[PDB]
């Protein structure tokens, strides 16, 4: 059974990892520790790679990955789990003043621009997907992330999936990838880094979380229409990220690690993700757990009002998948 | 090159049990999601199961919930079939199938780019039978006709070459006769245009049968 | 078979042959589809994935197109070496098992009418000292792929001891064989035993002598 009301015990819930849930968090924090003032969150912004790790070492209460863990993590990591939160999204953002369109790319251009053998905006594979669009003859400039980013995860696994024999053979999908050294390709921190890093230079390309599309547009920077494997090309937004996740709303696990990338729905957008909590079932003491237990209730309840979401284009848990996280948070315990 | 080779496969009885490998190389054989397909001789495909490992989902057809094991080694690029209480309607080509690659331990899609050749798992009440192998010679300068008559053998397969697989053209191994007994009877014949030497290698895996027989006139 | 495919589907050379394949909401309807082609003898390979998903290797006139409940396979510039069985699959939500279609046999017409070619073997004298006698008959290479056969002692019809086989396609026209049992006593009893070969109204008969 869930827990409701967090202990009454003064009790700090710390938490670290994906920049993508991050900005969320800041809201969700001050907003449950307003309610209930003995309640301490503290948040940092270190990427998936640091969220999951430090979550396994027990270092933090709340490790923030926007990927699942792999079964050898659960195999190394005695009760930990990832429970899901809310529903993210990812965006491909480029520096292409000139043009307004909204850029329609997908897995097999974008791996071929990482790979470096499309090497101009104007190349025909782009002009291919985009007839009748201005492209200048700019460098392509592939940006990808530095740190262990559960960003470089969703994007790699797109990358794979619409490229098997290619870019899914090598370098693959994960937190952490050997990304091809291109000319022009560099490794930025953070998702603030790769909005600055792609606003820097005219022709970057930059994989970019949906919390951090506002910021994006606001530098000026593009947005792109990706395509799933059935043909089409969608913006992220309610619409496409909610038709891709009732995709997988049925099929998603117990344990909810499940990849949502490039999914069977026609209209559905190819690059959505849960935001996980990985945390793990034993906390220090009982106080602790249920206040643990009460948080991550309260966010996937409350925090998952439109109030909360909009700020960052999320968007909520089914009520099935909300029952999951419920059975997950239960088994929290001392 | 991706390769999948099937093995165990051959005769057992209604209720019986029988297990099946599967021995895959040229991929990382971890990294995929294995699946096995069954085919009724004649008729369709029809899925069976599929596995990523032990920890993660495993799937299995309705028609063999319940009598079927799929399992894998990884360390020895193996995947396994073990199947229990078994009927005739199993009876089926058993292929070995790759499936999707390893993105999370979940989703089990028929993204099957590499199959085996299959091995054939007959279940039946009647008793494994020996061939017979008999040459078949011509008794009268141009072409002739030389044969083997694989004759009364239960169940299949029989594979038949010759000269141990250097004598490939105008190789025709026939499709075996089903007769009233219930055995089956076979031949392979080659056009050939004293000297030389012509030898039908017959294999019967299910009785042990192997027989070299030389085909003179 | 889940997914409903036309059992049979003709084309003829140079046109394009489509091949729909129908589900429901629970398969084709929420799941990619797969295609697989299957020729005789041999296992299935991968024509198209992920709806229309084409891997390399696969010829472009391979195309596949879905439609909610329903997926198809169009073959374009049908070729002789298309002439294969075509199966679609997809995941299943209820049943949370992969479900195939029955499977589509193509057949690309333009086929010549071809008679057959018939070998007729005795008995080996090896099976002879066994006390067994077997009248081997190899009918090849004819098209259409329908045949009956007959078997005659000298002049008249022996019925008895006859075993043959449905009609196979080869690798593409149509084998048979037909297989006369006899005694020892019955092969050297008579001065002949003939196979009658009949397709199409045509007979070819092909004889074989104990003397």
């Amino acid at each position: 059974t869930v827990a409701t009301t967090p202990a009454s015990s003064p009790v700090t819930l710390a938490e670290t990892g994906s920049t993508l849930l991050y900005p969320l968090f800041n809201l969700w924090g001050p907003a449950f520790h307003e309610r209930y003032p003995n309640v301490t969150i503290t948040a940092q912004g270190t990427g998936s790679g640091a969220g999951i790790a430090q979550a396994a070492a027990g270092t933090v209460n709340i490790g923030a990955s926007d990927a699942y863990l792999s079964e050898g993590d659960m195999a190394a990591h005695k009760g930990l789990m990832n429970i899901a939160l809310a529903i993210s999204a990812q965006q491909v953002n480029y520096n292409l003043p000139g043009v307004s369109e909204h850029l329609k790319l997908n897995g097999k251009v974008l791996a071929a621009m990482y790979q470096g053998t499309i090497k101009t905006w104007d190349d025909p594979q782009i002009a291919a997907l985009n007839p009748g669009v201005n492209l200048p003859g700019t460098a392509v400039v592939p940006l990808h992330r530095s740190d262990g980013s559960g960003d470089t995860f969703l994007f790699t696994q797109y990358l794979s999936k619409q490229d098997p024999e290619g870019w899914g053979k090598s370098p693959g999908f994960g937190t952490t990838v050997d990304f091809p050294a291109v000319p022009g390709a560099l490794g930025e921190n953070g998702n603030g880094g790769m909005v600055t890093g792609c606003a820097e230079t005219p022709g970057c390309v930059a994989y970019i979380g949906i919390s951090f599309l506002d910021q994006a547009s606001q530098r000026g920077l593009g947005e792109a229409q990706l395509g799933n494997s059935s043909g089409n090309f969608l913006l992220p937004d309610a619409q496409s990220i909610q038709a891709a996740a009732a995709g997988f709303a049925s099929k998603t696990p117990a344990n909810q690690a499940i990849s949502m990338i490039d999914g069977p729905a026609p209209d559905g957008y190819p690059i959505i993700n849960y935001e996980y909590a990985i945390v793990n079932n034993r906390q220090k003491d009982a106080a602790t757990a249920q206040t643990l237990q009460a948080f991550l209730h309260w966010a996937i309840t409350d925090g998952n009002k439109a109030s909360f979401l909009d700020q960052v284009h999320f968007q909520p848990l089914p009520p099935a998948v909300v029952k999951l996280s419920d059975a997950l948070i239960a088994t929290i315990s001392s | 090159e991706v390769q999948l080779v099937e093995s165990g496969g051959g005769l057992v009885k209604p209720g019986g049990s029988l297990r099946l490998s599967c021995a895959a190389s040229g991929f990382t054989f971890s990294s995929h999601r294995m699946h096995w397909v069954r085919q009724a001789p004649g008729k369709g495909l029809e899925w069976v199961s599929s596995i990523i490992s032990s920890r993660t989902y495993i799937y299995y057809a309705d028609s063999v919930k319940g009598r079927f094991t799929i399992s894998r080694d990884n360390s020895g690029n193996s995947l396994f079939l073990q199947m229990n209480s078994l009927r005739v309607e199993d009876t089926a080509v058993y292929y070995c199938a790759r499936g999707d690659y390893y993105y999370d331990g979940v989703a089990s899609d028929p993204h099957f780019d590499n199959w085996g050749q299959g091995t054939l798992v007959t279940v039946s009440s009647a008793s494994t039978k020996g061939p017979s192998v008999f040459p078949l010679a011509p008794s009268s300068g141009g072409t002739a006709a030389l044969g083997c008559l694989v004759k009364d053998y239960f169940p299949e397969p029989v594979t038949v070459s010759w000269n141990s697989g250097a004598l490939t053209s105008g190789v025709h191994t026939f499709p075996a006769v089903l007769q009233s007994s219930g055995l089956y009877s076979l031949s392979s014949v080659v056009t050939v245009p004293g000297t030389q030497t012509y030898i039908c290698n017959v294999n019967h895996k299910p009785s042990n049968t192997k027989v070299d027989k030389r085909v003179e006139p | 078979s889940v997914l409903t495919q036309t059992p049979s589907a003709s084309g003829t050379p140079g046109q394009r042959v489509t091949i729909s394949c129908s589900g429901s909401r629970s398969n084709i309807g929420s799941n990619y589809v797969y295609w697989f082609q299957q020729f005789p003898g041999a296992a299935p390979q991968l024509l198209i994935y992920r709806n229309i998903q084409r891997p390399s290797g696969v010829p472009a006139r391979f195309s596949g197109s879905k439609s909610d409940t329903s997926a198809s396979l169009a073959i374009s510039g049908l070729r002789s070496e298309d002439e294969a069985h075509y199966y679609c699959a997809a995941w299943d939500d209820s049943l949370s098992g992969v479900v195939f279609g029955g499977g589509t046999k193509v057949t690309v017409l333009g086929q010549p009418k071809a008679a057959p070619s018939v070998t007729l073997f005795p008995p080996s004298s090896e099976e002879l000292q066994a006390n067994k006698a077997t009248l081997v008959c190899l009918i090849s290479d004819f098209y259409p792929g329908a045949v009956t056969v007959a078997w005659k002692a000298d002049s008249s019809p022996v019925k008895a001891g006859v075993e043959t086989t449905t009609p196979s396609k080869q690798s593409n026209k149509y084998a048979a064989s037909s297989y006369l049992s006899l005694t020892p006593e019955q092969w050297k009893s008579h001065r002949s035993y003939s196979c009658q070969v009949t397709h199409e109204g045509s007979t070819v008969e092909k004889t074989v002598a104990p003397t």
